[PDB]
Order: C-alpha cells, then sequence, then structure tokens
C-alpha cells in the first residue's frame, strides 16, 4: 500500500524550512501493490 | 467490533480518516458509526463491587 499524507501550512520563510511544528494527516492510501525502487517529479514549462 | 457499553455523543473531534479511536488499554472508546459518519463515545456498563 502506497500511502499518502499531506498538509499546506501558510509560509513567508524566504528559503529553508520553518521552525515549528506541523502535523501530517493522512489524504488516500493506494491498494497498488507495486514494486517501487524510484521516483520523479513533474513540472511545467514556461514559453512567452 | 463487538464490544458491550452504553453509546452516547461525543465532542470528541475525529478528523475525518479517525474513525475507532482508542484508550490506554487498547480498547475502543469512541468509534464513528457507518451509514451516518456520526462520533460517538463508547464509556463501559455501569460495575463495582457489592
Ligand atoms: C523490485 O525490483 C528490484 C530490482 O530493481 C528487485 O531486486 C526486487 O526484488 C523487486 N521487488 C519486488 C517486490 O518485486
Ligand atoms: C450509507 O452510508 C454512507 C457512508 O458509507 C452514508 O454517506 C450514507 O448517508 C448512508 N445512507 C443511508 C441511507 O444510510
Amino acid at each position: 500500500y502506497f500511502k499518502i499524507y499531506s498538509k499546506h501550512t501558510p509560509i513567508n520563510l524566504v528559503r529553508d524550512l520553518p521552525q515549528g511544528f506541523s502535523a501530517l494527516e493522512p489524504l488516500v492510501d493506494l491498494p497498488i501493490g507495486i514494486n517501487i525502487t524510484r521516483f520523479q517529479t513533474l513540472l511545467a514549462l514556461h514559453r512567452s | 467490533l463487538t464490544g458491550t457499553g452504553v453509546l452516547t455523543e461525543s465532542n470528541k473531534k475525529f478528523l475525518p480518516f479517525q474513525q475507532f479511536g482508542r484508550d490506554i488499554a487498547d480498547t475502543t472508546d469512541a468509534v464513528r458509526d457507518p451509514q451516518t459518519l456520526e462520533i460517538l463515545d463508547i464509556t463501559p456498563c455501569s460495575f463495582g463491587g457489592v
């Protein structure tokens, strides 16, 4: 099971992670049962 | 979740994922019911020595 936990906290600190506490509630559990050893982030492009 | 006890209304702020919150002795203390998604207390039926 691939579980996802999440939290969205309003911050304004410029660069690093904030100094404080914030708990991440579970969001959805995925009954997938696959072999995972790698992951990759997805981004977007900008053409003007 | 078989068990015997008196059900009441609960003010325990069960977050959406939380359903069947326990106590120290790992026995259920407050359960969120099926078919209604409403939160109830479980305090045991009154007992004591004689
Ligand atoms: C997942 O793949 C790796 C090879 O990259 C292998 O060594 C491992 O046994 C696999 N695990 C499962 C659960 O299939
Ligand atoms: C049936 O159960 C669902 C929760 O799975 C609930 O949202 C719904 O209100 C229930 N309907 C009736 C008629 O009890």
